[PDB]
RNA sequence: UGACGGAGCCAGCGAGUCUAACCUUGGCCGAGAGGUCUUGGUAAUCUUGUGAAACUCCGUCGUGCUGGGGAUAGAGCAUUGUAAUUAUUGCUCUUCAACGAGGAAUUCCUAGUAAGCGCAAGUCAUCAGCUUGCGUUGAUUACGUCCCUGCCCUUUGUACACAC
RNA sequence: UUAAUUGCGAUAACGAACGAGACCUUAACCUACUAAAUAGUGGUGCUAGCAUUUGCUGGUUAUCCACUUCUUAGAGGGACUA
């Protein structure tokens, strides 16, 4: 029939990819998630404390692999939001780079994503591979 | 006539319903008459469209901002109270919702209810205010069916944004149970108390 | 050589001119070349109060300058180069070389 | 008491004290050739239908 | 060699770049297919040309659109402009102008937009006041 | 989807350190009403005590708010990095604390009998009741005297 | 000194949001009967926790007897097959 | 129609380098902040294909002075500043404070305006609730009137003349 | 009749000047002496999926080849109550 990655939808991807690195058990965080802030403009830390990592490193994915080239800096913007300033007017405010920059390394620590040139990271071939089977799901049912 | 399968996938629902004749998923947009030949070509009809956001030019022309579709203009007037303002992204959401919400019950028609709905609260007649001699009375004059819509989409969305309010009931079940009893006829919702209660003081004030 | 002469004047008229006749003058010499590119005008605003003092209606002119900036690719040889460029020189405009 | 129809044939102008009413020149639905002029409240134009809670009125102005 | 046209919609600040040439019946905006934005919505109004004239205009011509500018509702409208432009430019060079005027009087019957970009750009804000007409606040005593 | 039978064991209120901690709310949110812990602090010692965040203040066990109120009591002893407490590098002993329903306030006097005695311009201010934070008494403050 | 409020009175809402057996099978017995069911319906209706709404109303669709037709957050509309 | 947690991400004005460390790009482990290095364009290829706030599938509390609460205190962590104690500013932690469609009164508004939203510039030693520009989402009448306070013209009365 | 002491016009006035207008600035179709790969490129080179049948994105650096309709604004342009 033909099979590419963008032919499937985008909000079944992020969690379905998300619950196949949370089953695999492969991403390799060391564990002081659930402390920070994970946002400085973010008052309250994720509510899916199993979670929030697993698709965190799902949305990068996603993310990079659509991307050609993006940094730690450029992610902490695009996961950014706004802070609540009480009474003074909002304002954008960027992300910690901490959850950033080490749900990168995670990703290059397991293959899904290999340093580029110019500076920043690329969709890496192991990182395109795995794709075919989360796909696989999608088209399964629906066909 | 020979149909043929397609390598791109585009799905059928859509597919169909293009195939035959112009329509909506399941919504009949047509033969959504009313009984009242006096809001005829003031209640749009016979230009069925797909959604309720088409950013219909309305300012180039005196009234054709009156030729405006009416779940459009239904949607507009729910556009209100401040932070509502814009985000009409949403407004057609709760529209999605509500005609949802009419159809699981009242199984005729679902836009024929707010059609119905509309043409049941316009106030026939209300009162404008004279000056007189400082102050002598209120005299009662007639509505124009333009008027008409204007006061009736208004008591609509206004009695929704005011029940919704500090309640559990979210805006779009409300805005269909105001649109239920003004269809029908129950003396009891927000838009018809108010279009008899006008009508009432405009006769007292003839 | 690569040359880049480059032009960086705010009147449009004396601009188009002096690109006009640097085009048919390199043209002349039967040399290779590019058209100009016409980059994005640089409008500089000052927006400031009108009155002097701080009485009165909050009233405020808005100045603005117009900067037009245009290259040309050249390959021609600098001991015509030089004759090329620093003739017909014009008030106003800022016509400029650059080497590599 | 059964309401009436009847469209406009003519508009007249406004009146009241901002100008927010108009006179109106108007046919019954049935029984043509009965004239009546009336008050409307919101914008109208020609060959519009108005709906009159009482019919035997005629309001020549509104001051 | 392959019949083609690029052709553009615009929106407010939105602008959709249409490459319409004799292909396999598939529409994509921004690298990916049409059909999935799915905010159900919007989903109709990029659907509105294929839904009211059919597939039969669509069956061998691929369509890819790169919209930028504007919010994401004017560069639906954008990718509207642009898919509706292209298959009025594809019927004009290639496929008789009897098709191509019927398909006119029916977008345009339907829609204005489908055929003209709106010509209601934005005003721009003047001093004295948060906007454009409206003014800070008149305080008397 | 998940569905549970509601016995008598359901407590509607809860005693935590001579303070009425109510029940059948979430107990990160019920948490709040201790002076000294709120949503984030809630929000860490539930997480220490591996309590399932989707449950009740109604069925939580007598050791699953043992293990809580430790938490709560001595955060420093459970490695935390000292700087979720409320109070660090105390004055009088320099030593990473937290504040409890009842030291909170005596803290607070204590911190501020501090300026108080040595009449500090903080500690004069405090006596005032005027701003100590530099906010502007000329507008703002009017009807609170 | 005047405050300027209105102070207007209350109903004591008393939304339990902790079920036992006899509102769970209540519930169970009177999903019927109900053209338009949603989170509020349960909540004005029989007077359950605005969290058990919608907490029951996946327990109605896991095993199924309410058949959703409009999975919106913010506002849920499922219908009872018949 | 709302807060929070994800997640999807989309504009436009515009600025940025000599007795230069301003424009936070990536490889500073560092982790709000800024010291390491600057590989960086006569500023479309660098911040920024402005890659932002708003908005928008899915889930967390459900109408309470509640997750609408740093308004007000205390404790600590940072950088600009020969120097901030009357928070410079940013960051993390505790409690609810008034406030529950705000009285008389009053202001602005006729289109992509109003209104919601946020960003660049001026100020600037980092960081401004103001201004100037803007751009994103985008509401009810427009056949209006002079009675609603003031303009324009004419006629008329005046014992007014800087003149009701 | 005026978003106009704007004009048509009785006319002891005629002929004028200033103000209004006109003028200057923006959006946007000229596709031919307005574009560099400073923007989709029409064919370089291959890598990560399925069909051996016809896609979905990344790109060394002066061979280029019938290159310009989108934020870029000159020359008969265009909208004057056609």
């Amino acid at each position: 029939p033909g099979v590419s990655v963008r032919d499937v939808a985008a909000q079944d991807f992020i969690n379905a990819y998300a619950s196949f690195l949370q089953r695999q058990g492969k991403l390799e965080v060391p564990g002081y998630v659930d402390i920070v802030k994970t946002s400085s403009g973010n008052e309250m830390p994720p509510q899916d404390a199993e979670g929030w990592f697993y698709k965190r490193a799902a949305s990068v994915a996603r993310h990079i692999y659509m991307r050609k080239q993006v940094g730690v800096g450029k992610l902490n913007k695009l996961y950014g939001g706004a802070k609540s300033r009480g009474v003074r007017p909002y304002k954008h405010i960027d992300a910690s780079g901490s959850i950033n920059r080490k749900v990168l390394q995670a990703l290059e620590k397991i293959g899904i994503v290999e340093i580029s040139p110019k500076g920043g990271r690329r969709i890496s071939e192991n990182g395109q591979r795995d794709l075919d089977r989360i796909a696989a799901q999608t088209l399964e049912e629906d066909e | 006539f020979t149909p043929v399968v397609l390598a791109t996938p585009i799905p059928e629902e859509v597919q169909q319903a293009q195939t035959e004749i112009k329509l909506f998923n399941k919504w009949s947009f047509e033969e959504v008459e009313v009984k009242d030949a006096s809001l005829v070509d003031y209640v749009q009809v016979r230009q069925p469209i797909f959604v309720a956001h088409t950013a219909g030019r309305y300012a180039n022309k005196r009234f054709r901002k009156a030729q405006c579709p009416i779940i459009e203009r239904l949607t507009n007037s729910l556009m209100m109270n401040g932070r509502n303002n814009g985000k009409k992204l949403k407004a057609v959401r709760i529209i999605k919702h509500t005609l949802d919400i009419i159809n699981v019950l009242t199984d005729q028609n679902p836009i024929q209810v707010v059609v119905d709905a509309i043409t049941n609260t316009g106030p026939r007649e209300d009162t404008t205010r004279v000056g007189g001699g400082g102050a002598a009375r209120r005299q009662a004059v007639d509505v124009s069916p333009l008027r008409r819509v204007n006061q009736a989409i208004a008591l609509l969305t206004i009695g929704a944004r005011e029940a919704a309010f500090r309640n559990i009931k979210t805006i779009a079940e409300t805005l269909a149970e105001e649109l239920i009893n003004a269809a029908k006829g129950s003396s009891t919702s927000y838009a018809i108390k108010k279009k008899d209660e006008l009508e009432r003081v405009a006769k007292s004030n003839r | 050589i690569k040359i880049r002469i480059t032009l960086t004047s705010t009147k449009v008229k004396q601009l188009e001119n002096v690109s006009s006749n640097i085009v048919k003058n390199a043209e002349q010499h039967n040399l290779v070349k590019k058209g100009p590119v016409r980059l994005p005008t640089k409008v500089l605003k000052i927006s400031t109060r009108k009155t002097p003092n701080g009485e009165g209606s909050k009233t405020w002119e808005t100045y603005e300058m117009r900067i037009h900036k245009r290259y040309i690719d050249l390959e021609a040889p600098v001991q015509i180069v030089k004759r090329i460029t620093q003739i017909t020189i014009e008030p106003g405009v800022d016509v400029e070389v650059v080497v590599a | 008491t059964p309401v009436t129809l009847a469209k406009v044939i003519k508009v007249l102008g406004r009146t009241g004290s901002r100008g927010g009413v108009t006179q109106v020149r108007v046919e019954f639905l049935e029984d043509t050739s009965r004239t009546i002029v009336r008050n409307v409240k919101g914008p109208v134009r020609e060959n519009d239908i108005l709906v009159l809670m009482e019919s035997e009125r005629e309001a020549r102005r509104l001051r | 060699a392959v019949p083609s046209v690029q052709t553009f919609g615009k929106k407010k600040s939105a602008t959709a770049v249409a490459h319409v040439k004799a292909g396999k019946g598939l529409i994509k905006v921004n690298g990916s297919p049409i059909t999935l934005v799915e905010p159900e919505i919007l989903r109709f109004k990029v659907y509105e040309p294929l839904l009211l004239v059919g597939l039969d205009k669509f069956s061998n011509i691929d369509i890819r659109v790169r919209v930028t500018g504007g919010g994401h509702v004017s560069q639906v409208y954008a990718i509207r402009q642009a898919i509706a432009k292209g298959l009025v430019a594809y019927h004009q060079k290639y496929v008789d102008e009897q098709s191509k005027n019927e398909l006119k009087k029916a977008f345009t019957s339907y829609d204005r937009t489908l055929l003209i970009a709106d010509s209601r750009r934005p005003e721009p804000k003047k001093f004295g006041g948060k906007g454009a007409r409206s003014r800070f606040q008149k305080s008397y005593r | 989807s998940l569905v549970v039978q509601e016995q008598g064991s359901f407590q509607h209120i809860l005693r935590l350190l001579n303070t009425n901690v109510d029940g059948n709310i979430k107990i990160v949110y019920a948490l709040t009403t201790i002076k000294g812990v709120g949503r984030r602090y809630s929000n860490l010692v539930c997480k220490k005590a591996d309590v399932d965040l989707h449950k009740r203040a109604g069925e939580l066990t007598q050791e699953e708010l043992e293990r809580i109120v430790q938490i709560m009591q001595n955060p420093t002893h459970y490695k935390i990095p000292a700087w979720f407490l409320n109070r660090q590098n105390d004055i009088t002993d320099g030593k990473d604390y937290h504040t409890l329903a009842n030291n909170v306030e005596s803290k607070l006097r204590d911190d501020l009998e501090r300026l108080k005695k040595i009449r500090a311009h903080r500690g004069i201010r405090h006596f005032w009741g005027l701003r100590v934070r530099g906010q502007h008494t000329k507008t703002t403050g009017r009807r609170r005297a | 000194k005047k405050k300027w409020s209105k102070k207007s009175m209350k109903d004591r809402a008393q939304h339990a949001v902790i079920l036992d057996q006899e509102k769970y099978d209540r519930i169970l017995k009177e999903v019927p009967t109900y053209r338009y069911v949603s989170v509020s319906v349960l909540v004005d209706r029989l007077k359950i926790g605005g969290s058990l709404a919608r907490i029951a109303l996946r327990h109605l669709e896991k095993e199924g007897i309410i058949k959703p037709i409009s999975k919106h957050s913010k506002q849920a509309i499922y219908t009872r097959a018949t």
